[PDB]
């Protein structure tokens, strides 16, 4: 038939909001290097829809030293859908729209091949990881300061 | 070809129902069931000022789409006693996983718990009690026989 | 994919749609049996007393051995509930014990509103405003309730 | 007087008070009843907890009253 017996089953089904309340916790328990950091942009929105992150750019990098931040918004169906992704701080890379800050997901793998295992924090981790690569390391930036609007 | 009934509670609630004519009223008893997690047992619906029957089909009682019938809960007064024979079930019961007792044990204070139960609740060698909060250790815990051949004394008066 | 439900969950749904106890409402969602929308009526004596506050309940995987995940989705002023709806209760965490069930934790919320602390805070903005002037602490979630837990559901 | 009082299983015990009878009076038949100490009880009676020190009729319990027993809680 279509279904057949398993000995083992986990991962029951977390609504969106509590796991929504874990990312709010965990961005505001300061977790990880510190190099990234998650939050919501209304600290009264009871739907934790618009989210805001920042990220500091790497080392041996063009970035370096530059503080970017960004606004994050998980949608209805997160963390099932992907959330859309802006830069508020204008910068050059490989993969974003260069006058809105509006990100490609194409362009980006975690936000193409995107899971349900994946947090805001992994999608600013790898995105600062991803502005790691050879690429975009040499990348020309504009003056820091200055933003869309 | 399924259609749509309502059944509502004495409470307020409404519960919408897929259901068929040909559907026997035990039938229906187990659609609510799976949905609200009531047993048949504890099942008396209500249609348009008769009892329905779980041999008899909703088309014998004209009861056809956008029909509302009305659950009432354990409407019957008793097998021996409706509120006291309940009342033996709840003194059986584990306040852990809220079924009757499989294999009952005490802990230090003297409240029982299904064996398995308490021993998660105290996985080191113990913990506090669920009920009372009192410090317990699992070495001494303590076969509790009677209310285990109370738990079959009752499911054999279920079955008659 | 799928597995079945617990049975202490099944019947603890089915003994919130059978007795369901006054001032207190629990209903699970229709795509999870684990999410529960609740609304809770303030308690008699209190600031929140009239008021109407809904919250959110999910059972995770660990239920009963965990406490559930619970918060209000309900605008309100007290020094133990922060301005997401987050609560900060000794039940839900150090001192849960799985003899409790949906109906004694939501029962235990609002007693935690006939009982807050603002000596031991989630809030601190909220608490050092209870300890300046509890006197106008007390209006002012008076006040909160009326313009945001009543005519709100 | 007659008081029903809803453990936390769910079970309901009926108990033998009086209006003037404390609330940790109360306390102590559910505690004869149940094992559960007076300093671990919760009394609810329309969400409010009650405290030990009052009687029944300060808080207006008439019979056939269903208190609801919750354990000792704290908010932090
Ligand atoms: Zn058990
Ligand atoms: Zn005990």
């Amino acid at each position: 038939g279509s279904q057949e017996f398993m000995a083992v089953s986990t991962g029951v089904k977390v609504p969106r909001n509590f796991r929504l309340l874990e990312e709010l916790e965990e961005g505001q328990k300061g977790v990880g290097d510190g190099t990234v950091s998650w939050g919501l942009e209304d600290d009264e929105d009871m739907t934790l829809t618009r989210w805001t992150g920042m990220i500091i750019g790497p080392p041996r990098t063009n970035y370096e030293n530059r503080i970017y931040s960004l606004k994050v918004e998980c949608g209805p169906k997160y963390p099932e859908a992907p959330p859309s992704v802006r830069f508020v701080t204008k910068i050059n890379m490989n993969g974003i729209n260069n006058s809105s800050g509006m990100v490609d997901a194409r362009s980006i793998p975690v936000l193409a091949k995107w899971q349900n295992s994946y947090s805001i924090k992994v999608v600013l981790q790898e995105l600062r990881r991803l502005m790691m690569s050879k690429e975009n390391m040499k990348l020309p930036q504009p003056p820091e300061g200055q933003t869309y609007n | 070809s399924h259609m749509q009934i309502f059944v509502k509670t004495l409470t307020g609630k409404t519960i919408t129902l897929e259901v068929e004519p040909s559907d026997t009223i035990e039938n229906v008893k187990a659609k609510i069931q799976d949905k609200e997690g009531i047993p048949p047992d504890q099942q008396r619906l209500i249609f348009a000022g008769k009892q329905l029957e779980d041999g008899r089909t909703l088309s014998d009682y004209n009861i056809q789409k956008e029909s509302t019938l009305h659950l009432v809960l354990r409407l019957r007064a008793a097998m021996a006693s409706a509120a006291r024979l309940t009342m033996m079930w709840e003194e059986v019961t584990c306040p852990i996983c809220l079924d009757p007792f499989v294999e009952p044990v005490s802990i230090e204070c003297g409240h029982s718990f299904c064996q398995e139960c308490i021993s998660q609740v105290g996985k080191g060698g113990g913990s506090v009690c669920p009920v009372c909060r009192q410090r317990f250790l699992l070495k001494n815990l303590r076969p509790n026989r009677q209310l285990a051949n109370m738990v079959n004394n009752l499911k054999e008066i279920s079955q008659e | 994919g799928m597995a079945g439900l617990p049975r202490r969950i099944i019947k603890e749904t089915q003994r919130l749609l059978a007795e369901p106890v006054p001032g207190i409402k629990a209903e699970p969602d229709e795509s999870n049996a684990r999410y529960f929308h609740v609304v809770i009526a303030g308690p008699q004596d209190s600031p929140f007393e009239g008021g109407t506050f809904k919250l959110e309940l999910f059972l995770p995987e660990e239920y009963p051995m965990a406490a559930p995940k619970v918060r209000f989705m309900t605008k309100i002023y007290h020094p133990n509930v922060d301005k997401l709806g987050r609560i900060k209760l000794d039940i839900l965490a150090d001192k849960w014990s799985p003899a409790l069930q949906i109906r004694t934790v939501l029962l235990s919320i609002q007693a935690l509103l006939s009982a807050p602390n603002p000596d031991d805070p989630l809030a601190n903005d909220v608490a050092e405003q209870w300890k300046t002037n509890e006197a106008q602490a007390i209006e002012t979630a008076r006040a909160w309730t009326r313009l945001y837990a009543m005519n709100n559901i | 007087m007659q008081i029903f009082v809803k453990t936390l299983t769910g079970k309901t015990i009926t108990l033998e008070v009086e209006p003037s009878d404390t609330i940790e009076n109360v306390k102590a038949k559910i505690q004869d009843k149940e094992g559960i100490p007076p300093d671990q009880q919760r009394l609810i009676f329309a969400g409010k907890q009650l405290e030990d020190g009052r009687t029944l009729s300060d808080y207006n319990i008439q019979k056939e009253s269903t208190l609801h027993l919750v354990l000792r809680l704290r908010g932090g």
